[PDB]
DNA sequence: TGGGGACTTTCC
DNA sequence: AGGAAAGTCCCC
């Protein structure tokens, strides 16, 4: 039947939250497009379609499950972290175009938290499924400001809050929904829920695009331990390692690991590390591999600077 | 009966600390000090020993010497002045529990109301004046105290304020501090690109200054140069003698323009060209 | 409709 | 005590 599929997912990698304090317009939610001249943006589309009908995107969390995250996705349409764009003609595709995350203050949590799920709790299409599932109940019919029962709120205020312990505010994902005519009127029922990869916040320090911005020597001999200056951006002196690597032919590949010490990660702006010992120090021709910095935890490497490993 | 400062209050390299932080941890030491003989902010009574109070607190470090926004806490500190009685079998006397803490530029109002609402101003200057913007990045300490006349009652002595003290945090009012460093030898013509890692200097106003007495001459590089605040990559001067024979063994340290500080400076070997 | 550097405060 | 993170400012 009719299901809202992603025609394109959120870049991912590249969108700096941004605080409230910081000013509208200050970026956009790209899609995942560079392609030179042209820009992009995320957008869904139906299938086995409805003609007419409403999608509304929010945040959702991380981790195991889908919950509800503090961060408000703010742009034109959106309100209260939610954008109600609507597909609803003879076209299913639907952008969602200069879209911006609100960063959240640590402070701020809890508040905006319990704001999010009690303003949800009421919606049904915001089943009790993101807040406390002990709320399992509801479906879309109404009630704007109608009371929740008193034991209620309770349920959904101490979820408001074992949950914000929780709370990665450095990365995110959107939840698209799409609703369709009902019951004559009412873009009435809840079209299954779609939600995207994740958006790290690019302003984490644990998010930093690890670039290679200078070097000492590009070159160096084989016999390893030569210190070199290596001027990069914004790393994690425990978390990172430089690396040496090339391919031998078909698949195989040979890695050297710079070393030193969080000791020698000078303001997490430059490490000073000596080479390492190439493949074979018996070489009579210049070798040359690279060397990408590189963050432990998740592999994320970088653009790679090439070095030549002389002979000895 | 006069006041003098017989040990200052380390000038450049104590962080002022704001409230918000853990609450002390430290104390402002003296011009002179080191962990094996640390020291402390003393002043020496002259003509007169005894009973009185030795009264400090935080003033503007320029012209007008207004009651500066931040506030002194430790040992005897209250509404931002320590406040005291001196120990009267002595004549010179330190302070070895002086803070300084600091306000958020947004609560700067409700300070420099409280220094005059607690009724505070050495040198008596008029609201016109404490309105003027503050420098939050350097303070200078007001010694006032009070002996006592030949009669017996309360003397107010001169006050008498000490060099004054930079913060740390205020990348612009640091200490500058070179640390690690790619190279050193160069040549007497100069043209060599050296890698230094420095401490967190500005880009606009900060500039390696090879010299040593006989010459003088900065390093070639660029505000694009300079790598977050850390690190700066120019290239070996040329040397004043473009055409040595034998190695001359100048002297290069980073400079700050505005305020003119230099940093300890390191050995570069000039080599014969 | 953009984004990035670094300044200020706070955490540890 | 430093060093970093968290949060704000501000300019090309």
């Amino acid at each position: 039947g009719p299901y809202l599929q992603i025609l394109e997912q959120p870049k991912q990698r590249g969108f700096r939250f941004r605080y409230v304090c910081e000013g509208p317009s200050h970026g956009g939610l790209p899609g995942a497009s560079s392609e030179k001249n042209k820009k992009s943006y995320p957008q869904v589309k139906i299938c086995n379609y409805v003609g007419p009908a409403k999608v509304i995107v929010q945040l959702v969390t991380n981790g195991k499950n889908i919950h509800l995250h503090a961060h408000s996705l703010v742009g034109k349409h959106c309100e209260d972290g939610v954008c109600t764009v609507t597909a609803g003609p003879k076209d299913m595709v639907v952008g969602f175009a200069n879209l911006g995350i609100l960063h959240v203050t640590k402070k701020k949590v809890f508040e905006t938290l319990e704001a999010r799920m009690t303003e949800a709790c009421i919606r049904g299409y915001n089943p009790g499924l993101l807040v406390h599932s002990d709320l399992a109940y509801l479906q879309a019919e109404g009630g704007g400001d109608r009371q929740l029962t008193d034991r209620e709120k309770e349920i959904i205020r101490q979820a408001a809050v074992q949950q914000t312990k929780e709370m990665d505010l450095s990365v995110v994902r959107l939840m698209f929904t799409a609703f369709l005519p009902d019951s004559t009127g009412s873009f009435t029922r809840r079209l299954e829920p779609v939600v995207s990869d994740a958006i790290y916040d690019s302003k984490a320090p644990n998010a930093s695009n690890l670039k290679i911005v200078r070097m000492d020597r590009t070159a160096g001999c084989v016999t390893g331990g030569e210190e070199i200056y290596l001027l990069c951006d914004k790393v994690q002196k425990d978390d990172i390692q430089i690396r040496f690597y090339e391919e031998e032919e078909n698949g195989g590949v040979w890695e050297g690991f710079g070393d030193f010490s969080p000791t020698d990660v000078h303001r997490q702006f430059a490490i000073v590390f000596k080479t390492p010992k190439y493949k074979d120090v018996n070489i009579t021709k210049p070798a040359s591999v690279f060397v990408q910095l590189r963050r432990k935890s998740d592999l994320e490497t970088s653009e790679p600077k090439p070095f030549l490993y002389y002979p000895e | 009966a006069y006041v003098e400062i017989i040990e200052q209050p380390k000038q450049r390299g104590m962080r002022f600390r704001y409230k918000c932080e853990g609450r002390s941890a430290g104390s402002i030491p003296g011009e002179r000090s080191t962990d094996t003989t640390k020291t402390h902010p003393t002043i020496k009574i002259n003509g007169y020993t005894g009973p009185g109070t030795v009264r400090i607190s935080l003033v503007t470090k320029d012209p007008p010497h207004r009651p500066h926004p931040h506030e002194l806490v430790g040992k005897d500190c209250r509404d931002g002045y320590y406040e005291a009685d001196l120990c009267p079998d002595r004549s010179i006397h330190s302070f070895q529990n002086l803070g300084i803490q600091c306000v958020k530029k947004r609560d700067l109002e409700q300070a420099i109301s409280q220094r005059i609402q607690t009724n505070n101003n050495p040198f008596h200057v008029p609201i016109e004046e404490q309105r003027g913007d503050y420098d939050l990045n350097a303070v200078r300490l007001c010694f006032q105290v009070t002996v006592r006349d030949p009669a017996g009652r309360p003397l107010l002595l001169t006050p008498v304020l000490s060099h004054p003290i930079f913060d740390n945090r205020a990348p612009n009012t640091a200490e500058l501090k070179i640390c690690r460093v790619n190279r050193n030898s160069g040549s007497c013509l100069g043209g060599d690109e050296i890698f230094l890692l420095c401490d967190k200097v500005q880009k606009e106003d900060i500039e390696v200054y090879f010299t040593g007495p006989g010459w003088e001459a900065r390093g070639s590089f660029s505000q694009a140069d300079v790598h977050r605040q850390v690190a700066i990559v120019f290239r070996t001067p040329p040397y004043a003698d473009p055409s040595l024979q034998a190695p001359v063994r100048v002297s290069m340290q980073l400079r700050r323009p505005s305020d003119r500080e230099l940093s300890e400076p390191m050995e570069f070997q000039y080599l014969p060209d």
